[PDB]
């Protein structure tokens, strides 16, 4: 129910899809690609690709954390420490 | 119809909606009870009716505030 | 008093470091309440075109 | 003030103190083995959940919900005319009150420096017009 | 007649059936607050002189108060009837649900023509 | 390629009864990751066909990289709140090795029961047995798709096994 | 007493100010209306003279002695459960102050033993329906005391649905009745056992099974036991057994008149299923209330066939069985209360979370407990021995006396079948053992002060401060060795079962 | 709202004696008495814990202004 | 079963409905093997009970491992014959244990 | 004609079709509408007043708790149904309404004989409370005695104090 | 003894009677066992249902449709409308089809 059902391979494999769809210079996407040198985005791309990737988990990065990421992986572990489900409605749990 | 328990899909998916059926069915003992109380010319009966009226409003009341104070506790932050 | 919602109090940044990560953090704000601006506005565009919209306007 | 981690726009994570001892539990196990034999399996068995809802410290994401909010706008009688007071409430209990004017804005001020002394008097009948 | 009168409350809820309009929302909770107010008093205040006759058939009620009538025995309890029918009607000084200075019509607000004739 | 069009069927109709039926969510996870891979899998092997062996090898890596993400969180915690990421990485293991053993090649033990007279043999010519790279010699790696029907790197973690077993040092 | 005491606590406890002393103190003054409770009843009530049965209140009620000595058995376990609200059974003010921070507490619990005394009593189908309700209304109540907690109020919503569709189960049962009679009192209904439908009282039989937790509607018992506080789980779950049980004991006593053999036949499917469930259920839990929820049903199917089999046999066994199973069951609630005083400490995988209601939670939670306090882990030992049926405790000789009942009525399967049961249920029987003592000589050696314990300070260094509480010691230590030397009073014991009469006579 | 509950079964109950209250006499007088005084304690115990009151979310505390002068 | 899917329509996004109907969810397999082992069964029991002039622990088990195989072999298709046989077995022998005990209670 | 039939029918749709909460709560009371006329024109007046004054009541208090709940969850989710699976499962379940297998009690009508001896005539209300006052006085005050717990029982369970 | 099957004015109703004589009978201390109550018990529920009554008819009237007798020759007359309970159907001298009247006595 209120647990994450998240694997490092499952977020992984999803952030490099909604990577994928913007306009990288690589589409070979791993844990050490880096944003600024292997995809290649200035200061607003990075963070239309963080936005993007908070969509696809339902996470949001917090201001210190997204100000200082650097690598694909980063937002792997962030999303797989982070990540909760939403809090359903007092019926669908019991009934 | 009623042994492949057809009822169930008659119930709605509400907590809520499991109280009415609980009201429902009870009420169903009340209306038989009073069938039969009136072809027996029976006031026994009807005063069996009147006591089951009176004890099904008491657990539908002691239901919602379970209910009620289930749902106060998922709005419990109340920083307001 | 108590301010209005997403208020934020006025302060003047001597720090051109720190006032590039403020305008970070908004503009992150403006694309994560893009789809809310669809919604309460009933607009007939995706939110899509919104946040190009607003990466636009900071280009500017 | 500022977007972290538990506390965000559209949700938050919300944790009391704990007011109980930090109780530690290790070494769980069943009658038929180990807690690690069978965790793989535990996901199904709502007995054998860790994580007790009344503990303070239970995560929970709550979604941001708008309270009521009400437009007591122009078109009401208790406004003494174009008043959009915005009031979030409590069910009718009054949590925060928004006053939003200009509706009836129309530069006076601005319009009295291009009038002369005479010209401007008028302007003054209009402000507080009873 | 109590019973009949009872279903008129619930006639008057159902207008904010998940309804968008704010004030009709609001206006349906002070319905039922004031339901809960006037309802009991109401209804014990009947069943006193129904006591006292000892029926409740109406005609026979009004047939009982030939040598008196109940307004001299009963004086209180008289007005307490008139309160608590200013109370069922949402009638001033009780007209919380249809305060036009606070709900602009209250449950009428987003009602015209034959709907709001009835 | 019938086989392999056959079991992405499968894998697809497990998908649409997961979604009618709201079945476990982390299965659904599966399917949804084991199909990205296949889309990946056609787009570097077109006009090579598609049997079921490359495919195997597809689920095989998926299996062996959860394996190895569960044992780091097996032992270090896993780094969610409710500490169920490691556990979430052994179940989607199961997932996989559902349709991994559904394929139409050997199981573990029909392969074991090729490879274990050839280790053997390879001892009893030579006395001592160092490293498997002596018995990869004496497997036909060009026919083994259809006298023993098992791909590529199937028979590479038989041998291995075997190995360690047999190992003199 | 109990009605009219009831009424001055309700008044009383509204009219002073909010104190936890307070709160205590009007614990206390409930212990002293159940103690002059049971005085008053004794006075009055003795077993010879309500041999025949006496009607009372327009023959809305019937009381014997066999209903008599259960409603004694009710005030005593009652007086048992009130000490543990009333004194401390732990001393240390973040635990023990739970059980006195509401006051409403007590006054639920003098109306829930209205309702468990007089249901036994029923003699109408209209006074069976209202006190049925009156009992489990209290029980609703006394469930979500802890309105705060979000796991008390959610038992206590699975509760009000599960007993109100018994409840409904249990009225239409009376109404297809009088349908076919247009009859009330029960005694009347009597005169009329051969010509009504018999299978209209099992259905009135299937709404009492859900109330004690019978399968197949076991399940929900055993998620409300777990997720209640563990001094509500004491009371809910042996409270409603001691009346029910008694009732349905009464209610076969009639339905063995016409000797319905295929009524017989759908209560032993439910028994051999509750055997199933009970001792295999228990096998894989990790939680102690839970493996104590499977408990309580194993040993309700053993009870049930005693009220199955229903003979002169059939009284001895169940009068005893229930009188020394509440003991159990007291003597287990009571130590697990106890020592949560030995928990550790931190200063972490899995991410366990212990809250204050059950800080006992968790059978490995009762590590070392030979260690820490060996006479409470013996103690504890011989509770457990005794629901595994070790002679010459208590438990055996209900064991042996429920056997006697069952086989002398032609119940082959069903005594083979609990037998086989009580050897499953003691593999998790003996893993609370196992937990407790196993690891002593491997551990006796550790330095242990990071225990909830060691937080308590201490008076002058030259006093000796005793580290359990004296109540709640000397209750321990009286049910303990009752259960352990029964074999000195056997004999006399059960020679006052063989007194108690249901309409024997000659 | 929830109290309006109790309260209205037990106005709905007294029906039964307004059509009989001849019949029944002192007898039915005084259990019609009884009836009430049980019910009565129920009034005490909602005006004793102030139960019928409207549950703000607020409260306004009036704060003291407190010097720790040195 | 089709009761059932009326209940996967009017609800599939709460996980609380959907958890509890999948464990009484029966696949196709089960829908037919299912009528045809009881009936199987029942056939068996009384035509055993005809052989002998009576009920017998033997025809009981006789019948109860055949119709338990017969089932077995149509809703656990993809489980060795030999796991099939064993549960057949064990199958066999609790009905046997049942009918040697007396049925449910001994009676006269 | 006996229009009841077609209520129910009805009623009996738009179970099997509602939704969202508001749906039910107007079941409830789709319900109890063809139970008092019913109870009105065919066994019992009385009953049929009593059951408007009480359920009205309670209706009107759940109402007001939908309010306080409604958490938006079932407007805009989907269902699937069917017309013609819910249209065929009423049709075979309108098939069997006998819920009695007597034929003879079903089908042979019966009739009472009046009698003068009754010359103090009075309602059945006034029995029933002749009775309940005096020889079932036991059952009033201990109703009496659940309803005072229900008081105090609402208290303990809402109220935060 | 508590009252049973009581009328709607107060007094024993029409099988008040049966019940009572079954009591006397039950727990009459001339009687060895309760066989010489069986018939009070069916003439008892046959007060309530009528049920061996109504069989009786369900044989008649099959027994009629076998012989080829008229339902409406060898029955009883009746009428469904209340208001068409007239003079002439009623056999007054001066009858007449014309409605009576039923709106308000
Ligand atoms: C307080 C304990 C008082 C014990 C009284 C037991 C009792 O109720 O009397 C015996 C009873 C038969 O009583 P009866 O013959 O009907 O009436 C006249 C008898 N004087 O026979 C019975 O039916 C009693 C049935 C229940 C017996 C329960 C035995 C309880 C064992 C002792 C409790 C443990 C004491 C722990 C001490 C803690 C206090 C510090
Ligand atoms: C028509 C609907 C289906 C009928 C359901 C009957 C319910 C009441 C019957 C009594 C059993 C009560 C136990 C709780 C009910 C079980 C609810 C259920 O049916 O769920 C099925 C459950 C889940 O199994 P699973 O295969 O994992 O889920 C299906 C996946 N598609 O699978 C189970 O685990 C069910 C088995 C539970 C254990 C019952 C065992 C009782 C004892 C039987 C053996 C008796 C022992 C004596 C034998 C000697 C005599 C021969
Ligand atoms: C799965 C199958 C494994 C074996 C099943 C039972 C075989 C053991 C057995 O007893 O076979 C006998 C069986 C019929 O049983 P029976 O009632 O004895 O036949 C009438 C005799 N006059 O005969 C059979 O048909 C088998
Ligand atoms: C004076 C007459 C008052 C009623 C006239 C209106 C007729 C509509 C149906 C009245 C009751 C018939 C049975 C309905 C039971 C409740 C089921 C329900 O949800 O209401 C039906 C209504 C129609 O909505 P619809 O669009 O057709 O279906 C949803 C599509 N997604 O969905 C709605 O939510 C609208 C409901 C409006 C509020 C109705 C409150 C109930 C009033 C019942 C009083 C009469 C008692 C029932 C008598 C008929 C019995 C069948
Ligand atoms: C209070 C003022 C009304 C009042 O006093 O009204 C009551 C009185 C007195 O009438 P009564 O004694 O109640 O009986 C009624 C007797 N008639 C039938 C003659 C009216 O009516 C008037 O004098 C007018
Ligand atoms: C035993 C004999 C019974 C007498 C029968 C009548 C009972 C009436 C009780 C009134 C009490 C009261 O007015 O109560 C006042 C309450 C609350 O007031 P509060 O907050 O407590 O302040 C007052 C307390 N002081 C002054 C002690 C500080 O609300 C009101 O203002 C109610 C106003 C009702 C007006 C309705 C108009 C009706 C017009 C009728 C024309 C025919
Ligand atoms: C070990 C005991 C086995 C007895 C042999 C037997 O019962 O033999 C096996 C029976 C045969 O019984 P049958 O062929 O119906 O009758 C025989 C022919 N007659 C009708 C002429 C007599 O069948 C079964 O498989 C029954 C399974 C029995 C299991 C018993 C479990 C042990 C319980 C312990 C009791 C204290």
């Amino acid at each position: 129910q209120s647990a994450s059902t998240l694997t490092k391979e499952d977020v992984l494999t999803r952030s490099v899809s909604v990577l994928r769809g913007f306009e990288v210079k690589t589409k070979d996407i791993d844990l050490q690609t880096t944003f600024v040198q292997d995809l290649g985005m200035d200061s607003l791309d990075l963070n239309d690709a963080l936005v993007a990737l908070e969509e696809e988990f339902d996470v949001v990065f917090d201001d210190k954390t997204a100000n200082e990421i650097k690598t694909v992986g980063e937002v792997v572990d962030f999303v797989l420490a982070n990540y909760l489900p939403t809090e359903q409605s007092i019926n669908h749990t019991i009934r | 119809m009623d042994l492949i328990l057809l009822m169930l899909v008659a119930v709605g998916l509400n907590i809520i909606d499991i109280y009415i059926m609980i009201e429902i069915l009870i009420m169903g003992c009340t209306v038989n009870t009073i069938y039969s109380a009136s072809l027996d010319n029976d006031m026994i009966g009807l005063i069996y009716s009147l006591i089951q009226i009176i004890i099904a409003g008491v657990e539908s009341a002691i239901g919602l505030s379970i209910l009620v104070n289930y749902n106060r506790i998922r709005n419990s932050e109340e920083i307001e | 008093t108590n301010p209005t919602a997403f208020a934020q109090t006025t302060r003047y940044v001597k720090d051109s470091t720190e006032m590039r990560t403020l305008v970070l953090n908004l503009y992150r704000r403006y694309l994560r309440h893009s789809r809310g601006f669809v919604n309460n506005y009933n607009l007939d565009i995706p939110a899509s075109q919104v946040r190009t919209k607003i990466r636009q306007e900071f280009e500017r | 003030a500022a977007q972290t981690k538990d506390n965000n726009d559209f949700y938050d994570v919300k944790t009391k103190k704990n007011d109980f001892f930090p109780v530690q539990v290790d070494g769980i196990e069943s009658s038929l083995g180990k807690y690690e034999e069978f965790a793989k399996d535990a996901h199904e068995w709502e007995s054998w959940n860790l994580q007790n809802e009344d503990h303070p410290e239970y995560p929970v994401k709550r979604t941001k919900i708008r309270h009521f909010t009400l437009n007591f706008g122009p078109q009401h009688p208790a406004a003494h005319g174009v008043l959009r007071l915005i009031l979030e409430l409590h069910g009718e209990e009054i949590l925060r009150s928004d006053p939003h004017v200009g509706l009836l804005h129309r530069g006076t001020e601005k319009l009295i420096e291009s009038k002369t002394y005479m010209q401007a008097l008028p302007y003054f009948d209009r402000l507080d017009y009873v | 007649l109590l019973a009949s009168g009872s279903i008129g409350v619930f006639g008057t809820v159902i207008v904010g059936w998940m309804s968008n309009s704010k004030y009709t929302v609001l206006a349906t909770v002070r319905t039922t607050a004031q339901l809960i107010s006037y309802e009991l008093v109401l209804t014990t205040v009947v069943f006193i002189i129904a006591l006292i006759v000892s029926s409740l058939n109406i005609n026979v009620i009004i047939e009982s108060q030939y040598n008196i009538w109940y307004i001299i025995p009963f004086f209180p309890l008289c007005l307490i009837f008139f309160i608590s029918a200013l109370a069922e009607t949402a009638r001033p000084p009780f007209d919380n649900v249809e305060a036009e200075s606070e709900l602009v019509s209250g449950h009428m607000t987003e009602l015209s023509a034959s709907p709001f004739v009835i | 390629s019938s086989a392999y069009d056959e079991a992405l069927a499968t894998i697809r109709n497990d998908l649409k009864l997961n979604f009618r039926f709201k079945a476990d969510v982390l299965e659904k996870n599966v399917i949804r990751s084991i199909l990205a891979e296949t889309k990946n899998l056609e787009i570097d092997n077109k006009d090579k066909d598609l049997d079921e062996f490359k495919l195997y090898d597809l689920l095989s890596k998926m299996i062996k990289q959860r394996q190895d993400s569960a044992a780091i969180y097996l032992k270090e915690g896993s780094p969610d709140r409710f500490r169920q990421t490691g556990w979430n990485e052994l179940r989607e293991v199961d997932y996989i090795t559902k349709y991994l053993e559904a394929l139409p090649v050997a199981s573990a033990e029909e392969i074991e029961a090729k490879v274990e007279p050839i280790v053997q043999s390879v001892l009893e010519e030579e006395g001592e047995l160092k490293s498997p790279k002596e018995i990869f010699s004496r497997i036909p790696w060009k026919v083994v798709n259809q006298d023993w029907q098992a791909s590529e790197g199937a028979v590479k973690n038989t041998v291995l096994r075997l190995y360690n077993l047999y190992k003199t040092d | 007493m109990l009605f009219t005491s009831l009424l001055l606590i309700i008044v009383y406890g509204s009219l002073v100010n909010k104190s936890h002393l307070l709160t205590k103190l009007i614990n206390r003054l409930g212990l002293i209306i159940i103690i002059y409770t049971l005085l008053i009843h004794l006075n009055i009530n003795t077993l010879e003279n309500l041999s025949i049965g006496i009607n009372m209140f327009n023959n809305l009620l019937l009381i014997n002695s066999f209903n008599n000595t259960i409603i004694e058995l009710i005030l005593i376990i009652c007086i048992l459960y009130v000490l543990l609200i009333s004194f401390n059974i732990t001393g240390l003010s973040i635990i023990d102050n739970l059980n006195y921070s509401k006051r409403t507490f007590i006054v639920i619990v003098l109306f829930n033993i209205i309702g468990l005394t007089l249901l036994p009593l029923v003699n109408d189908i209209m006074i069976l329906f209202i006190i049925i309700e009156l009992q489990s209304y209290s029980l609703y109540l006394l469930t979500a005391i802890f309105n705060e907690s979000h796991n008390s109020t959610k038992s206590a919503l699975y509760y009000f649905i599960v007993g109100s569709i018994a409840s409904f189960i249990i009225l239409d049962a009376t109404v297809s009745i009088y349908d076919d009679l247009g009859l009330t009192n029960i005694q009347y209904i009597l005169m009329y056992i051969d010509k009504l439908e018999i299978f209209d009282l099992l259905c009135l039989l299937f709404g009492l099974f859900i109330k004690i937790g019978l399968a197949p509607f076991y399940s929900y018992s055993i998620t409300i036991y777990s997720l209640s506080p563990t001094i509500i789980t004491n009371y809910i779950s042996l409270m409603p057994k001691l009346s029910i049980l008694t009732l349905i004991y009464i209610i076969m006593h009639y339905i063995n008149i016409v000797n319905n053999t295929d009524l017989n036949y759908v209560i032993s499917f439910l028994i051999l299923i509750s055997m199933f469930i009970g001792s295999f259920g228990g096998l894989n839990v990790i939680r102690i209330k839970t493996l104590l929820a499977y408990s309580s049903l194993l040993n309700v199917s053993y009870m049930l066939l005693a009220i199955l089999s229903n003979s002169n046999e059939s009284i001895i066994a169940y009068i005893y069985y229930i009188i020394q199973y509440s003991l159990t069951h007291i003597n287990i609630f009571s130590i697990i209360l106890v020592i949560s005083i030995y928990l550790p400490i931190m200063n972490n995988m899995l991410n366990v979370m212990i809250t204050k209601y059950s800080p006992i939670e968790y059978i490995n939670q009762l590590k070392n407990l030979f260690i820490n306090n060996i006479f409470i882990a013996i103690a504890l030992c011989i509770s457990i021995f005794s629901l595994i049926g070790i002679p010459p405790l208590t438990g055996f000789y209900g064991k042996y006396l429920v056997l006697i009942s069952g086989l002398n009525n032609g119940y082959v399967l069903l005594s083979i079948v609990l037998i086989i049961a009580s050897s499953i249920s003691t593999v998790y029987y003996a893993t609370i053992l196992k937990v407790l003592s196993f690891d002593t000589l491997s551990f006796k050696d550790i330095i242990s002060n990071n225990l909830i314990i060691n937080t308590s300070p201490e008076n002058n260094n030259n006093e000796i401060k005793p580290e359990i509480s004296n109540v709640i010691s000397y209750v321990i230590s009286s049910l303990t060795l009752i259960i352990l030397l029964i074999i000195i009073q056997y004999e006399n014991i059960v020679k006052g079962a063989y007194l108690v009469l249901l309409y024997n006579w000659v | 709202a929830l109290l309006f509950l109790p309260f209205d079964l037990e106005v709905s109950s007294m029906l039964p004696y307004i059509v009989s209250i001849y019949s029944v006499g002192i007898y039915g007088l005084i259990i019609f008495i009884l009836f009430l005084l049980i019910l009565i304690v129920g009034f005490i115990y909602e005006f004793n814990t102030k139960s019928l009151s409207i549950t703000t979310i607020l409260h306004k505390k009036n704060k003291a202004l407190v010097k720790n002068l040195y | 079963h089709f009761r059932r899917l009326m209940q996967y329509k009017k609800g599939s996004a709460r996980p609380g409905l959907a958890k509890y109907l999948n464990l009484f969810s029966l696949s196709k397999s089960q829908l037919i093997g299912f009528p045809v082992a009881l009936g199987a069964f029942s056939f068996l029991s009384h035509s055993f009970a005809n052989l002998q002039e009576g009920q017998t622990a033997t025809g009981e088990f006789a019948a109860s491992s055949i119709a338990s195989l017969i089932g077995l072999s149509i809703f656990r298709t993809k489980k060795p014959l030999s796991s099939n046989v064993a549960i057949a077995v064990g199958m066999g022998s609790l009905f046997g244990f049942l009918t040697w005990a007396g049925n449910f209670n001994l009676g006269d | 004609m006996n229009l009841e039939i077609l209520d129910l029918s009805i009623l009996g749709f738009y179970s099997l079709i509602s939704s969202n909460s508001f749906e039910s709560i107007a079941i409830l009371v789709a319900t109890i509408m063809p139970v008092i006329t019913e109870l009105w024109y065919n066994y019992s007046q009385l009953f049929a007043l009593l059951y408007t004054l009480i359920y009205v009541g309670a209706v009107v208090i759940l109402f007001v708790f939908i309010l306080s709940v409604i958490n938006e969850k079932e407007e805009y989710e989907y269902e699937y149904s069917g017309l013609f699976i819910l249209i065929l499962v009423l049709l075979l379940d309108d098939l069997d309404d006998n819920e009695s297998n007597d034929n003879d009690y079903n089908n042979v009508y019966i009739t009472d004989y009046a009698d003068w001896f009754n010359n103090y005539n009075e309602s059945d209300l006034s029995v029933i409370g002749n009775l309940l006052f005096t020889e079932y006085a036991l059952l009033l005050l201990i109703i009496s005695f659940i309803l005072l717990m229900s008081i105090i029982g609402l208290i303990l369970i809402v109220k935060k104090d | 003894a508590p009252l049973q099957q009581v009328g709607r004015h107060g007094g024993p109703n029409k099988c008040f009677g049966e019940f009572q004589r079954v009591v006397e009978c039950m727990t009459n201390a001339k009687h060895d066992s309760y066989e010489p109550c069986n018939n009070l018990k069916n003439d008892y529920l046959e007060c309530r249902k009528h049920k061996v009554e109504r069989y009786k008819a369900f044989l008649m009237q099959k027994h009629a449709e076998e012989l080829g007798k008229d339902p409406e020759e060898i029955g009883a007359p009746f009428v469904r409308k209340r208001r068409f309970l007239t003079s002439k159907t009623l056999g007054l001298v001066d009858g007449d089809d014309y409605e009576i009247g039923v709106e308000k006595i």
